[PDB]
């Protein structure tokens, strides 16, 4: 209880932690706090004391902090509210990195959420470097989107997606992703094309699987089991063979499951004989 | 994955010197202020010293001001604390962390399995 | 003033139960996650449990999974840690903290002045 100093304050330093909450309000010029933001995280203020520092920053920058101040927020980012962050114009990848790094392992809060929304809206795209930075901190990020959003990310951005990121994608997401990978990759030749496109084939059509078979590509069993079903179904026993290359023997091992049972059943039992392998099922005489 | 490793501890004649180090890995080092904290046997956690992320601003608790000095090599991602004129009250386990605030811990309770 | 005070342990047959508690004061309890941190006398301190500010997210160390369960009563500023299937290594000093970093440290190094 009061409203003046006795001594004021002109440096933001270890002395401040001994102030009472109002003394801080009385003695710290907000414009000074802003100007020495790069050293607040070194001073072990108490969290209630941080509240009064945050408030001061609001006074000074009432329509949103400048990136001059955001950069050095450090752990103060934990005290922002999404309305706070919605006023910002963060445009350096590095600043973003800095802010993500503070809640690194946590379930994306509304704060980092709005932060990320602000950042992308304000580049117009997910470009690529942006997507790199994001899957570095939130791996399931691309598949955390929703086919509406995914239709907007430009094929340029696809080079930043690593296959293990597609693990949590469901087929309606791959439906919009695969045509994007197709564009991102036409400059590739053959064995190089396949190694890139592989993860995206869960949304490919038969027209495109067929064309792959006619290449040398030596598709692994794991990726074949992720193929469509509707796309594998019209594949001739000859085509599936040339596709799986030296991995054909998997078929008997996945005789029961996924798109293979379905693919067996639609085949002339006198064709499955050509495979060695000894596949049971499918249509006789 | 973010890890921090402390080293340099040992037993020392009261008045000598001894330098600690903290090997940081897994986080952009320059983008964190960095703290030394110590727990004296039977007591709580005590703030000892801190250095800003850009190596420009160092800070010291009173109990240690003038005798200890904190450093930070951004190249090798290690944090240092040079302790000079060691008193006996300096005896503790010294930890390095990337964040401190003064009053966040209770006193404790003892649970005894027999 | 802040201040948060624990209570509870003392006397424990290996396999019984025990409930600890933390009385919180001086800060908006709701808007800080809460943590139980463990100090086994003679070794360092290890984080054991944490609960988000909105009681929505619990976390437990493997040494304790299945045996401990945290709760938080937002109505009355108190934190709880329920300890079923108490083993022998559980014997230690239990601290309740709101610290934003908990376990942001190595095993520390021991500095001993005077022989």
């Amino acid at each position: 209880t009061a409203c003046p100093s006795g001594k004021k304050a002109r440096e933001i330093d270890e002395s401040l932690i001994f102030y009472k909450k109002w003394e801080l309000e009385a003695c710290v010029d907000a414009a000074l706090l802003a100007t020495q933001m790069d050293r607040v995280n070194a001073i072990p203020f108490t969290y209630e004391q941080l509240d009064v520092l945050k408030h001061k920053l609001d006074e000074l920058y009432p329509q949103g902090y400048p990136e001059s101040v955001i950069q050095h927020l450090g752990y103060l980012f934990l005290k922002m509210s999404p309305e706070d962050i919605r006023k910002w114009n963060v445009t350096s990848l590095e600043t973003l990195k800095a802010l993500l790094e503070v809640n690194k392992g946590h379930e994306m809060s509304p704060q980092v959420a709005t932060l990320i929304d602000r950042f992308v809206k304000g580049r117009g795209q997910l470009d690529k470097d942006t997507l790199d930075t994001l899957t570095a901190f939130y791996p399931g990020y691309l598949c955390s989107l929703s086919p509406e959003e995914l239709s907007s990310v430009p094929p340029s951005s696809i080079w930043a997606v690593r296959p293990q990121d597609l693990d949590t994608c469901d087929p309606r997401q791959l439906d919009v992703l695969y045509p994007k990978a197709r564009l991102a990759f036409q400059n590739m030749n053959g064995s190089e094309y396949f190694v890139k496109i592989q993860s995206f084939l869960g949304g490919a059509p038969t027209e495109d699987l067929k064309a792959l078979s006619q290449q040398n590509v030596s598709m692994d069993l794991a990726t074949f089991m992720k193929l469509r079903t509707d796309a594998v179904l019209p594949l001739t026993v000859a085509e599936v063979q040339k596709l799986l290359g030296p991995h054909v023997e998997g078929l008997k091992a996945e005789e029961r499951h996924r798109p293979v049972r379905d693919w067996i059943l639609r085949q002339r039992q006198d064709d499955l004989d050509t495979l060695g392998l000894g596949l049971q099922g499918g249509i006789p005489n | 994955d973010v890890q921090l490793v402390e080293s340099g501890g040992g037993v020392v004649q009261p008045g000598r010197s001894l330098r600690l180090s903290c090997a940081a890995s897994g986080f952009t080092f320059s983008s964190y202020a960095m703290h030394w904290v110590r727990q004296a046997p039977g007591k709580g956690l005590e703030w000892v010293s801190s250095i800003s992320g850009n190596s420009l601003y160092k800070y010291y608790a009173d109990s240690v001001k003038g005798r200890f000095t904190i450093s930070r090599d951004d190249s090798t991602n290690t944090l240092y604390l040079q302790m000079n004129s060691l008193r006996a009250e300096d005896t503790a386990t010294y930890y390095c962390t990337r964040h401190w605030a003064v009053g966040n811990w209770g006193q404790g309770t003892l649970v005894t399995v027999s």
